[PDB]
């Protein structure tokens, strides 16, 4: 099963994200490339519960958290399944990389197909901060571009 | 009339007659089974077989401004914002890309409603909605693969648009035996054959806008109110004023 999300937004940031997953049990492989970002920096990268943008951030809901846990890093055990941490950007504001995850799935009751992918304007504190806030969004601030995860191939 | 679904809309209702006017405003709208006013959280739960647009618009033409916040059992509703993926000679220079919205709600074990709205197309006429195989909009309608389901009721766009004095709009309330689970992840496409494809500097044939069918929060399923942001600098603001 393959999915893909196209990131747009009136911020000059844009890009495409691809998902590959052979079976529900096996891990999903995330691949991404995003330009328009600040040069040499880290930017949050989350999957929101809904894809509905009929009212922007608000209609999208919080970070896709099917297992009712707090915000964290992709490394940590306690994390929203939609926590992809931070993506690094080169000297041209382009973030390009990939990774595998065992929580994110394109199949089954926790499928992220139809939910949205967003990249923020700030760095995600991975929940390692003080505030309750840190354990919710991670302080990645504004979100310059997003997209809905759709079936493809 | 099983095609009923529950929806919740936020509308201010903390005045002396607020509610009564809403009650009044919808009193003649056929298709509404019930209205519930949770005055505390200022939310109106609505049971009906009506298009969300109908509810939202009937109220607008009455000054009351409502904002839908949820619709249906969890995982029974979807939304698709329809945008163009290229600029046409007939579009306006300073326009954005949104052209319409498809709000989907499942009302039967195998039957969903489609509240299709188009507001502001530059070329009047009859547009056609259809759902495509893929939810890949990387290369516009091309990257979406073959048709998955073609609706038949056209979307008549001849009404005047509130956006431009010479733009057009339309709406159509379809119904199909397509369950929500097969819809999400795919793409909703609305297109019409251009009257003068000759004038487009490209192999472009149809004027089309689409979007990936996304998941929408069901009734009482999402209570996100605000969201993160920063800035509001005065020194930053000055620099913008003197660019
Ligand atoms: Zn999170
Ligand atoms: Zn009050």
């Amino acid at each position: 099963v393959q999915a893909v999300a196209v990131l747009k937004g009136d911020a000059g940031v844009s890009g495409v994200v691809k998902f590959e997953q052979a079976s529900e049990s096996e891990p999903t492989t995330v691949s991404y490339e995003i330009a328009g970002n600040s040069p040499n920096a880290e930017r949050g990268f989350h999957i929101f519960e809904f894809g509905d943008a009929t009212n922007g951030c608000v209609s999208a809901g919080p970070h896709f958290n099917p297992f009712k846990k707090t915000h964290g890093a992709p490394t940590d055990e306690v994390r929203h399944v939609g926590d992809m941490g931070n993506v690094k950007t080169d000297e041209n504001g382009v973030a390009k990389g990939s990774f595998k995850d065992s929580l994110i799935k394109l199949i089954g009751p926790t499928s992220v197909v139809g939910r949205s992918v967003v990249i923020h304007a700030g760095q995600d504190d991975l929940g390692k901060g003080d505030t309750e806030e840190s354990l919710k969004t991670g302080n990645a601030g504004p979100r310059p571009a997003c997209g809905v995860i759709g079936l493809t191939n | 009339t099983n095609d009923t679904y529950e929806a919740t809309y936020a509308i201010p209702m903390h005045c002396e007659n607020c509610v009564n006017d809403i009650k009044a405003c919808l009193k003649n709208v056929p298709g509404i089974n019930s209205l519930n006013f949770d005055i505390e959280q200022q939310i109106m739960s609505v049971e009906s077989s009506v298009a969300p647009s109908t509810i939202i618009n009937t109220l607008r033409n009455c000054g009351k401004d409502a904002i839908i916040r949820g619709a249906g059992k969890p995982n029974s509703s979807a939304v698709a914002i329809l945008e163009t993926f290229q600029k046409y000679t007939i579009d306006q220079k300073k326009d954005t890309a949104v052209r319409g919205l498809a709000r989907i709600v499942q009302v039967g074990e195998n039957k969903t409603l489609f509240d299709i709205t188009v507001n502001g197309v530059p070329e009047a006429g009859n547009y056609h909605a259809s759902i495509h195989e893929k939810g890949d909009v990387s290369k516009g309608v091309e990257s979406t693969g073959k048709v998955w389901h073609k609706f038949d009721e056209p979307i008549e766009c001849f009404n005047e648009s509130d956006l431009g004095k010479n733009l057009y709009s339309g709406k159509t309330f379809l119904s199909a035996p397509l369950p929500t689970w097969q819809l999400i992840g795919r793409s909703f496409v609305i297109s019409k054959s251009l009257n003068h494809p000759e004038n487009e500097p490209s192999s472009v044939k149809d004027y089309s806008f689409l979007g990936v069918i996304a998941r929408s929060a069901g009734v009482w399923e999402n209570n996100k109110q605000v969201c993160a942001c920063t800035g509001k600098t005065v020194w930053e603001e000055r620099k913008d004023a003197l660019a």
